[PDB]
């Protein structure tokens, strides 16, 4: 199923 | 000039951290677009100005079949708006979730289209940095369409470098998890993560706690299904080589290295960009407004400064 991921920037 | 009331607002395709994406129809032509809608103050307040404009600039200066095209970009006194070509087949994610795994051949197909896309982008001296299944859409004909260009770095040729810590935790490359700087070879690590997922049906490394996730990326060796082919194993190991310099696509040749790998021996790289090959899957949509390849989660719901100087756009096409 794999959960949705979220992009980041620091 | 382009306003909000040039459009009919059919339904929600998806949501991100600073906005939403809608299928819309240009009132005056009858043509259909995915429109991305973001709120200025949220972008302002979360220091997301740089990214938003880069996204525009990059869409304003890139033309390739396997990249989402910008038709209009406009603003209103409170919002920013990208009118993008509509990718009728939703995300590669949706399709892999549904099917669990692709055949090698089907994975090769989408692989070659991503490699053509990254090669182009690299040639335009931009590094994408956020390859993941969520950003690979399918058009009505079933070709890859890369979306979401906000974490791109421009002005990066040959062996130049980038400093910012960004991407997607699960797809970050080992070098991005070490201090300081990194090169364009991160995109070959990303490709590698989606080829793995597409062929092995999971992420190469995973943990819900980021500290443990990052540990695995830096220090765990990948595993392969026994019945993956010698050449698929070889591709994956190369693309997911932890040292960017030892990585397939990490030399000075860049894309050439990957294109030349025996996994892609059957691909004619000129046929790829000209779309002369029958895709392995065609989105079976009945109408222009048919959103069967976008999660019901999103499709079920209802419809409610020199800072932004280089944002506006109209496409000659
Ligand atoms: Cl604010 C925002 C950001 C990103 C999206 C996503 C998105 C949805 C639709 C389209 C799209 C472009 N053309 N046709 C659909 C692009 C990106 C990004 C990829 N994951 C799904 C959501 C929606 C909203």
């Amino acid at each position: 199923g794999r959960p949705r991921t979220t992009s980041f920037a620091e | 000039k382009v306003t909000m009331n040039d459009f009919d607002y059919l339904k929600l395709l998806g949501k991100g951290t600073f906005g939403k994406v809608i299928l819309v129809r240009e009132k005056a032509t009858g043509r259909y677009y995915a429109m991305k809608i973001l709120r200025k103050e949220v972008i302002i307040a979360k220091d997301e100005v740089a990214h938003t404009v880069t996204e525009s600039r990059v869409l304003q200066n890139t033309r390739h079949p396997f990249l989402t095209a910008l038709k209009y970009a406009f603003q209103t006194h409170d919002r920013l708006c990208f009118v993008m070509e509509y990718a009728n087949g939703g995300e590669l994610f949706f399709h892999l979730s549904r099917e669990r795994v692709f055949t090698e051949e089907r994975a090769r197909f989408y692989g070659a289209e991503i490699v053509s896309a990254l090669e182009y982008l690299h040639s335009r001296d931009v590094v994408y940095r956020d390859i993941k299944l969520e950003n690979l859409m399918l058009d009505k004909d079933g070709h890859i369409k890369i979306t979401d260009f906000g974490l791109c770095k421009e002005g990066i040729s040959d062996g130049a470098t980038m400093k910012t810590f960004c991407g997607t935790p699960e797809y970050l490359a080992p070098e991005v998890l070490e201090d300081n700087d990194y090169g364009r070879a991160v995109d070959w690590w990303g490709l590698g993560v989606v080829m793995y997922e597409m062929m092995c049906g999971r992420l190469p490394f995973y943990n819900q706690d980021h500290e443990r996730l990052f540990e695995l990326i830096l220090m765990e060796e990948i595993r392969f299904p026994r019945t993956l082919s010698p050449e698929a194993k070889s591709l994956l190991a190369g693309l997911l080589k932890k040292d960017p310099k030892q990585r397939l696509g990490g030399g000075p040749s860049d894309a050439k290295e990957v294109m030349e790998h025996r996994f892609f021996l059957s691909i004619n790289w000129q046929d790829v960009v000209q779309k002369k090959l029958l895709p392995p899957f065609k989105p079976q949509v009945t109408s222009e407004v048919d959103t069967r390849y976008f999660d019901d989660e999103f499709t079920a719901q209802s419809i409610t400064q020199e800072m932004f100087e280089d944002f506006d756009y109209i496409a000659d096409w």
